[PDB]
This record gives C-alpha cells, sequence and structure tokens, in this order.
C-alpha cells in the first residue's frame, strides 16, 4: 500500500513533467523558427 | 556445488529480506517531491 | 542612418530573443531529466 501510493504521486509528477517537456519544447521549436525568420530578414535588410 | 548453492540461496533470502524492510522505512520518512530526486530509492529499486 | 538604427535595435532584440531561447532550452533539458529520472522511479515501483 505505501509503494503504491509513493508509485501513484511518481506517476502524477511524471506526467506534470512530461507535458512541460511537450510544452517547454514547443515553444522552443517555435521560438527557433520565429528567430531563423528574423535573421533572414536582417540578412536582406543589411544587404539593401 | 549444490552445499554452496544452499548457503547462498540462505544468504540472498537474508539480503532480499533487509532490502524490502530498507524500501519501507526509506520511502515512508523520505518526502514526495525528494523520493523523485533521491538517490538512494533509484540505486535499491536496481538492486532489488 | 535611421535604417542602421532600426538593424540595431532589432539585432539587440535578437540577443535577447537568443538568452531567452538558450535559458529556455537549458530549463527543458533539465526538466526531461528530471521527468526520466521519474520514470524510471515509477518503473521500479511498479515492479515492486
Amino acid at each position: 500500500n505505501i509503494l503504491a501510493e509513493t508509485q501513484n504521486k511518481v506517476q502524477g509528477l511524471q506526467e506534470e513533467l512530461k507535458v512541460k517537456m511537450v510544452e517547454v519544447n514547443k515553444q522552443r521549436e517555435e521560438t527557433d523558427i520565429l528567430i531563423e525568420k528574423v535573421g533572414k530578414e536582417s540578412a536582406l535588410a543589411e544587404e539593401e | 556445488a549444490k552445499q554452496d548453492l544452499v548457503k547462498k540461496q540462505n544468504e540472498y533470502a537474508v539480503t532480499l529480506d533487509k532490502l524490502e524492510s530498507d524500501l519501507l522505512q526509506s520511502l515512508s520518512e523520505a518526502d514526495p517531491a525528494t523520493i523523485l530526486d533521491n538517490t538512494e530509492l533509484i540505486q535499491n529499486l536496481d538492486k532489488t | 542612418a535611421e535604417l542602421n538604427a532600426r538593424v540595431n535595435s532589432l539585432k539587440r532584440q535578437l540577443e535577447e530573443a537568443e538568452a531567452r531561447k538558450m535559458i529556455v532550452e537549458q530549463d527543458a533539458a533539465r526538466c526531461q531529466s528530471r521527468l526520466s529520472a521519474a520514470e524510471n522511479l515509477v518503473n521500479g515501483l511498479a515492479g515492486e
């Protein structure tokens, strides 16, 4: 019973961590794409 | 080889019962946030 | 001169964005490591 309660708490923590990884990773990918677009714009603007 | 095995089976049975008893007391004493980061508990689960 | 000033402001914004991305990426990596440790602990608890 003690092990089962600890396991349930661990499972909840793991699920929250996985959700954070899915969210933080998605945010990082979006930021990287935006940064690449900004860099291309700067490269074009600099040439002009 | 038989006699050594029988002595090994007795030894292993005493070590297993110590590990189970060590796990129950370690889980109760350790906090739910500490259990996830506790190195001793991760090592203990591998040994078992 | 106006174009150069705008380019400099854009570059400063890009550097700030890169720093935010770097720290955000390191936080995401730490979260992923914590999630993996939690998953290993959960697997051990389930086996027990």
